[PDB]
């Protein structure tokens, strides 16, 4: 796999099904790569074979340790899955609150997932209105093509919206924010 | 007998804490809760933001109700309902368009807004916070006398400017000269500009290399102008181009005239 | 074209049927002058037919990206379709007070189109009783033929100084010399 | 109760603000709200403008209703409706005509002219505003005084100018040189001038070479008279172009004279 | 055309019928005169064509400009056209106030129609009683061959002076005054 | 701590200044760590793209 192809399937969430696809043949390629080179999108794809056990054995502690490295490199979708599994409980111990600040640092890189949970997340009171201004900023400049998700964004900012002052909105809607 | 945060009238003090041709602020202080904060800032409109900041943040996001309350030194006169707002959690209060110049109104007439809301952090209590009127005449004075000398103008209205040169000589024209001085103003006393813009052009009188000369010198000076206005070099990005582009016909001097002109660009990231 | 014939039949609003009578043979003419040299009366009518879809493919987007191409450069024509974009909602989402700042410029090259729009949204109530002055001086030193455009400008002028003082009128009759 | 806002007698006091021949501006502070400006211009016509600024500008237009209020020092006499105007948002508060002359004669018998209108930033209730008149009387003679020391025409009555040379001789005709005294007194009263455009040219009975010479002896003289009323010498601009481009047919001694000319073009910085 | 001849029949207004009388056969000359050698009575030749778009097209700005021009050097006849433009609201908007300085002018070089319309102007109170004298003077010395423009002239006369003093009156028609 | 522990910022496309957002969570940042005295560990990975040569990449 090329760095580009990998970080465009891990975006859409079918890094395992195209390797499962190759029916398992680059295997010892993507570990060599994983641990010598420590290529963050081959580190992610590394941790979630490990973690689910696809092919590989199930070693949940090193896939989620490959993850973390892929994160800590900086893969959004590293940030936004290990956010998504402390906010769900899954394979680690839930806890939202933790959940909170990896969500929202994979939010603020541009990960459209990130920001949908982040702000459905705040709107259960699961955080502090110090973030609804940022969270309302990164859903209101995201384009996205999906028309049910185009409604829930639009729901969740309408939700986040019930709650801050003419003030703090009008900050937001006039801010430099990308991605 | 609940809480009412009021200052008494030897606690009450009010301060210009912002005076420039930029933004206007008046600050109260109410003792034990917090500060109460008049701001009003250079716009093309009338506008004015009361923030009732508290050192302990508010707790849920409650109704408030706004009410004209006579002090206690005077009797026989009875409570004006102004409003009702909505205090939202973890944020300052702000009162906005008409009600903030009601509040500073009300005031002006030796009486006390105040704000009546049950508070978290009081075991879902009701709380009175007051303004005090007193000394307040003479800051409301300097503070009105502020928002006369504001400029009546914003960023935005000074973003992207077209320039004419005169038909002889390297200078701008009266009307150039004057959208120039306003820019100048506003840079002067705010310089967060971080993209300056300067594309100079000519009309089709003089030969290519000329023009080109002329224009890139124009340009130059303007970028001198512009370091004079304290703004670093790196923002300022000048480029000349002479004769090129016309934007007229240059058949009539009308046109010529058009043609010698600069846009400058100004812009900004508020993040 | 030379380019003040081009800026001529632009300034008639004519620029399109005249592409339109050639028979789509000016198109890669047109696309190289806007997209290599940037001249700004073929920016703006690239962007013109790449937003109506004329001798080209329809490309709202970047129809937009070369009107405000050829905008920025200082086409009075330019600015007021820009201007007239944003008040009238086409190909944009409407708004007023976006576009006044564009129709200013516009009206202060000369524009009569300009001048006019702007006076209409200003008695409108999209703008602070601050560019009433400019408006009234600008309509006020408005030559035409057209006897309708004419009694247009008369009518807003007229408009105009029912929000004014009169000593704010008398201001804008002023001039710098005896003409 | 309502909100008044007047000068009390140990309070109120009136300048005289600007006092040249082309402008004239009498200043009344009322305290807490603002000033109210008296303002005539040279002209040749009478003009005087009187503005009620503000410093909290005005939130929304208002009908406003004027009346001369006696001051409490004067019992038994009633209040005179004076009209009723219209106060604009966001700008001062504008009278003129007859209206701005009928408040200074208010003024002048001792009354107190009121505006009283419903205020935006005081929650749309009624306020009054009132010009005192203790400390008046002074200064309105020398506001009359200044307003007959007025300059009789405008920058508009004098921009362009046309004057004739004598038949005989490098000096202007007796008119032409009054009118010459009158560009001289406004500009030298005036300080936002900043361009004279002169051109000179002459008549075509002497010979092209003599008709250039003569026009720019001519010129030189005017830029030079025009150096000494203080302009300096990169404002001003000169040119002679001799017995070319007529105005008038040569050959008529009406038209001669007519040619034997200078144009004089002021441009201001206002 | 000579320059002596263009003079005259620009004062007689038949200019423009002239020049269609030779079927517009020297226009370039005239463009070329105007244009580059400023002749005052063929740049307010150049002027009138360009306004009213006679042969050549209608670009009423120009032709304004080019009239100004003529005025500029100070052709009497110039200065009565732009002056009746302003006070009648042909081509310009119409302000008879700002039209009443260019008649002054153009009377006190000669021009019997500034005369009369200045006085007309001044007898529908659009000026000031500081002029009368000066109007009077220029309407009391005017040699008219027309009937009906004598009695006009005398009509206006008359109706100055019901509004000068004996004093006033006799300064006028006391002095030194000309064409 | 757990708001700032993890960071990562952004540079300008031409120059060596870091971007207004990133420069702001930069001044967020040592605010914490100049009154924070428990803070031992600071690690650093700044990375580019591809557009310069990989040796002028890494300098």
């Amino acid at each position: 796999y090329t760095e580009a192809e990998l970080i465009k399937l891990i975006e859409q969430n079918k890094h395992l099904q195209r390797v499962r696809a190759d029916n398992c043949q680059l295997v010892e390629d993507i570990v060599a790569r994983a641990t010598r080179i420590n290529l963050p999108a081959y580190e992610f794809l590394y941790g979630d074979m490990l973690a689910w056990g696809v092919c590989v054995e199930q070693d949940v502690e090193l896939g989620l340790y490959y993850i973390e490295n892929a994160a800590h490199q900086g893969l959004p979708a590293a940030l936004e899955q290990i956010g998504r599994y402390y906010s769900r409980g899954t394979l680690v111990q839930q806890d939202k609150e933790r959940a909170i600040p990896y969500l929202r640092e994979a939010a603020s890189m541009g990960n459209l997932n990130a920001r949908i949970h982040l702000a459905e997340l705040l709107l259960r009171d699961y955080g502090s209105p110090l973030d609804y201004e940022d969270a309302y900023r990164w859903l209101y400049n995201s384009v996205t093509a999906d028309k049910r998700q185009h409604k829930r964004i639009t729901v969740l900012r309408n939700g986040l919206e019930q709650r801050m002052p003419q003030n703090v909105i009008a900050r937001a809607k006039r801010r430099d924010t990308f991605w | 007998m609940g809480k009412r945060y009021v200052a008494t009238p030897q606690q009450s003090q009010w301060e210009m804490v912002v005076n420039t041709p930029l933004e206007c602020q008046l600050v109260h202080p109410i003792p034990s809760f917090g500060d109460a904060v008049f701001s009003s800032r250079a716009n093309k409109k009338i506008n004015l933001d009361f923030e009732l900041k508290m050192r302990r943040p508010m707790g849920e996001t409650r109704n408030v109700s706004l009410i004209s309350m006579p002090p206690p030194w005077r009797p026989g006169e009875h409570a004006d309902r102004i409003t009702n707002l909505k205090f939202f959690k973890q944020f300052d209060g702000y009162v906005g368009g008409q009600t903030a110049w009601g509040i500073l109104s009300e005031l002006e007439k030796g009486r006390y807004p105040t704000f009546s809301y049950q508070d978290w952090q009081s075991r879902d209590q009701r709380i009175e916070v007051a303004l005090s009127s007193v000394l307040f005449q003479n800051k409301y004075n300097a503070f009105s006398d502020c928002i006369s000398n504001l400029l009546k103008y914003s960023f935005e209205d000074i973003a992207f400017t077209i320039l004419h040169y005169e038909r002889q000589g390297d200078q701008l024209t009266k009307a150039s000269k004057k959208r120039l001085s306003q820019i100048a103003d506003y840079i002067r006393h705010n310089q967060d500009i971080d993209l300056v813009l300067v594309a100079t052009y000519t009309d089709s009188t003089d030969g290519k290399s000329a023009s080109q000369s002329l224009s890139e010198r124009r340009a130059e000076s303007l970028r001198d102008y512009f370091q004079s206005l304290g703004l670093p070099e790196d923002r300022i990005q000048v480029q000349g181009y002479g004769k090129r582009r016309p934007i007229a016909d240059n058949g009539s001097p009308i046109g010529k005239d058009k043609n010698r002109r600069v846009v400058i660009s100004l812009g900004r990231t508020q993040v």
